[PDB]
DNA sequence: AAAAAAAAAAAAAAAA
């Protein structure tokens, strides 16, 4: 089993 | 009391927390191991609070 | 034509008060100028400011508070607006908006101190309206209200 | 790389048809859908707690300061965000003495005690509502604290305050909605504490329920509550299409019969001829033997959703083309099948199942903050991910307090566009008129549903219960 | 359908049957708050249901 | 020329009898000048008052009450109506209303 | 501790009379404040005629003539004099001088 | 009397 998690793509973000 | 450079186990006035995980295996959306985080408490740091 | 309103406030204190009295007046369709509700800012701000006070305002709202009440800027405002008051011969020019309760009317500022100011202080509500009728009174020149445009 | 979709963020409709993201905002510059001229208030208790209530209606009568705006916004003040008075003034006041609501809570049994508190209230507002001439729009009822600590299950009174109906919930507030329903009388409960809660102190000297940063929120969720129960719409969607009805079936354990029972409960929304939208529920409560079934029998399967056909046919005319059933449990063919036979050709009958058991949390790779709301991880045509609790920058933080739990939304049965039913149960979150907040972490279906169920699963003798929302929320 | 029913107190009471239920379902089952409900009924309907 | 009728009264307190006694002589055809309900917002309204009563107050009325018998404004305006009465040389130009029993 | 005393006068018209009666006053032992004695102005006096009579004024000493009666600024003064003197409960503050026949 | 895969009823804190 992968020690790294499973990483999904946001194509939206935002900032402070 | 700390992996890599990152603490887990503290102190929070008499109370030393521990950081603690819970797996579970699951096939449905893919062969995967499902972690979940959770924080317990100790008086002495090795027993419990009950 | 002089159609625009003018509100003078405290920018770092008395800002959501001025932005709700904007967008409601904006929305019933009387055109507003203040200096929240425009986006960006730039050196020439200040020259604007005094030429609208003097070519395009109709109606100057000074929003009376404990900040804004000994504001260097807000008095430079009231100032100029009180020249063009005494230029346009309009005694209904300066209507003072009093939103505090610690400020009584005890210590209102002394180029205001003697205007009658609307009042709202217990009930913002009763203020608009107050402000309405005194607009359709003085005949301030309005458009057909739209909230599209405050929106 | 997983792909990850997102949804844009739902529309509610206010005044002079104009469309806002936020509930507040829009309430605060557009006001109500309807004109409320003025809500004629009834408040009942003890003389001490009036006073805190009719100093909170003045508080609110101002406009309220919050901590920071950009974070939640302010409160204008009710009748400038309302546009209806609602005075101190005319509050029609029925008094409860010290000691008769003394002599109740001092009662060995939890459920004696909770019958005679609930009974004291509900008779004094029969006899108001129906021997006195004055008219009120909804019952303000303010309790004190000692009850609420010894008012609800488990409640274990002091050895030393001990002084001296089983077929009722030990529950105060459950009870007392429930034994007021064939009356239809509008209540909605206030805490001393919710009150001005700058009195109650601790033994450090802070208030319990501290509200210094957050008062302006309260005034927003107490005045937005009290303008619903009155007759008032506070706000509506503009994007749920035509001709669907949607439906949210919740179960609840009834403890009084022998063996659970487990009583479902439904809701209802869908449009109007025009423009108009309807979210009433649907309460025939439907009792499935069997300890954990939480699948209904044919029978009340049939019953429920020809009631559901019909609820929609007096009122539009024709049947619905698509209804949604929203449900927290999986159906199993049984139902479906008796869902099926009274469901008529044109009928698009979809069974859609929501669940936050499912363990999925998304950490961003930098920063402290949670994922943005409104994220979808679709993982088939029939089966996704939904994050109805996330960080939207409008509201500046995250609805969560640690990273959220999505909603994971299957088509059970049916068909079903995933990502339409994913564009609608995020609109479903944000129509919660208990709570004016930015959105609801799980579909207002699911929620009132639960609510009604809760509170009609209080009372045994219930017959023929109101459908409208106002009585239960 | 009601009203023209030769018994004058069936008649009646389905047309007291038929407003009541409208009635009721409006008080029980509507979000909107009515302070009175004013039932306005024509004349033929006032000729024949009373005694 | 003067048609107005001036009512003076405390208007903290006595605004009630003040509005309901002007709105009842606007209905009967007789112009009323009265701050609640004519004093126009942002005004020297002391100017305002003084121009009233000198110039176009062609009759006075005074609310007397337990409030009004010593309020500072009150006074002020009972003090100008009486030099006004003076300049015009009518008796019966001030009339009191005694409502506080 | 207020110990001055505040001459509002109508600036242009009234220099006479207002300069006499303050170098009197001053020779007298009386400290004065007025527009007139202080020479050269600047935007700040507008501010700061209005602290004095706030903070600093214990009599307030107003110029009456057909001039000055109805002067904005004197106005002006007036009214926060009359203020000033309602909360500092002193009804003999405002001292007015009638010089015009 | 276990297992995993699904259920609801309840109380407590911390924010919104
Ligand atoms: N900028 C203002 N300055 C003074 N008063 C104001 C202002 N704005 C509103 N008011 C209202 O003006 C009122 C001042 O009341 P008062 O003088 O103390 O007591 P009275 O019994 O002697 O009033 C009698 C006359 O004074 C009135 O001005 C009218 O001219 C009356 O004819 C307050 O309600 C204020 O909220």
């Amino acid at each position: 089993v992968s020690n790294e998690p499973v990483k999904f793509k946001g194509n939206v973000s935002y900032n402070i | 009391d700390k992996f890599e450079k990152t603490m887990l186990v503290g102190k929070q006035k008499d109370k030393n927390w521990h950081f603690a995980i819970s797996g579970a295996s699951k096939l449905y959306p893919f062969p995967v191991l499902m972690i979940s985080s959770h924080i317990f408490f100790t008086a002495d740091g090795k027993k419990l609070i009950d | 034509m002089r159609n625009k309103i003018f509100i003078s406030h405290a920018t770092p204190d008395d800002n959501d008060f001025t932005r709700w009295l904007a967008l409601k007046l904006i929305g019933l369709g009387y055109e507003v100028w203040c200096d929240i509700l425009f986006l960006d800012k730039g050196v020439d701000f200040w020259s604007n400011i005094e030429k609208v006070i003097r070519e395009d305002t109709c109606k100057f709202l000074l929003v009376s508070s404990s900040y804004s009440n000994q504001r260097e800027g807000v008095l430079k405002e009231l100032a100029v607006a009180a020249k063009v008051k005494k230029q346009l011969k309009d005694d209904k020019f300066i209507i003072p908006l009093a939103i505090d309760e610690q400020l009584s009317y005890d210590d209102i500022n002394i180029d205001i101190v003697r205007l009658n100011a609307i009042d709202f202080k217990m009930s913002w509500a009763r203020g608009l309206k107050d402000i309405l009728e005194a607009f359709e009174k003085q005949k301030v020149p309005k458009e057909v209200a739209d909230a599209s445009k405050s929106n | 790389m997983k792909e990850l979709i997102y949804i844009e963020e739902p529309k509610i409709l206010f005044a002079h048809g104009q469309k806002c993201t936020d509930a507040r905002d829009g309430l605060a510059l557009f006001g109500p859908l309807n004109n409320l001229y003025g809500i004629k208030s009834g408040v009942i208790g003890t003389k001490q707690g009036l006073k805190i209530f009719r100093d909170y209606l003045d508080h609110i009568q101002k406009p309220i300061y919050n901590s920071n705006s950009i974070t939640r916004p302010m409160f204008p003040g009710f009748e400038a965000v309302f546009d209806c008075k609602w005075e101190s003034t005319g509050i029609t006041f029925k008094e409860v003495t010290n000691e008769d609501i003394g002599k109740f809570l001092y009662n060995s049994s939890t459920h004696k005690r909770t019958y005679d508190l609930v009974s004291l209230f509900i008779d004094k507002i029969i006899s108001a509502n129906k021997n006195e001439d004055e008219n009120v729009d909804v019952w303000f009822v303010i309790v004190p604290d000692e009850i609420y600590k010894y008012c609800r299950p488990n409640s274990v009174l002091p050895k030393e305050m001990v002084q001296t109906t089983y077929n009722y919930d030990a529950q105060f507030h459950d009870q007392f909605k429930a034994r007021l329903l064939k009356h239809t009388i509008p209540t909605q409960i206030f805490r001393e504490s919710t009150l001005a809660w700058r009195d109650f102190k601790n033994a450090f000297g802070l208030p319990i329920r501290d509200f210094s940063k957050i008062e302006g929120h309260l005034a927003w969720t107490i005045s937005t509550a009290a303008f619903y129960k009155a007759g008032g719409k506070p706000w509506k969607l503009s994007d749920v299409r035509n001709g669907v009805c949607y439906l949210g079936l919740v179960y609840k354990k009834v403890e009084k019969s022998k063996n659970p029972r487990n009583a479902c409960c439904a809701a209802q929304m869908f449009l109007d001829n025009g423009d108009g939208t309807v979210f009433k529920g649907e309460v025939g409560p439907w009792y499935n033997p069997k300890n954990g079934q939480y699948h209904l029998e044919p029978k009340e399967a049939k019953a429920l959703l020809s009631q559901s056909l019909q609820s929609y046919k007096e009122q539009i005319g024709e049947y619905p083309k698509e209804v949604f059933i929203h449900a927290k449990t999986r159906f199993n063919h049984q139902e479906w099948d008796a869902f099926l036979e009274v469901t008529p050709k044109e009928t698009n009958l979809v069974g859609v199942t929501i669940s936050k058991t499912k363990p999925l949390k998304l950490y961003k790779t930098e920063g402290d903050y949670t994922i943005l709301r409104g994220n979808a991880y679709v993982v088939n045509e029939r089966s996704a991910f939904l994050w109805t609790v996330g960080y939207v920058p409008k509201i500046q933080t995250a609805l969560s307090m640690e990273v959220p739990n999505p909603l994971f939304i299957e088509i059970n049965k049916g068909e079903a566009d995933i990502k339409q039913v994913l564009k609608d149960i995020l609109s479903l979150t944000k129509l919660n008129y208990n709570a004016c907040i930015f959105a609801d972490g799980e579909p207002v279906t699911l929620r009132f549903a639960d609510k009604i169920g809760e509170i009609l699963t209080a009372s045994t003798d219930i017959k023929t219960p109101p459908l409208a929302f106002k009585y239960y929320i």
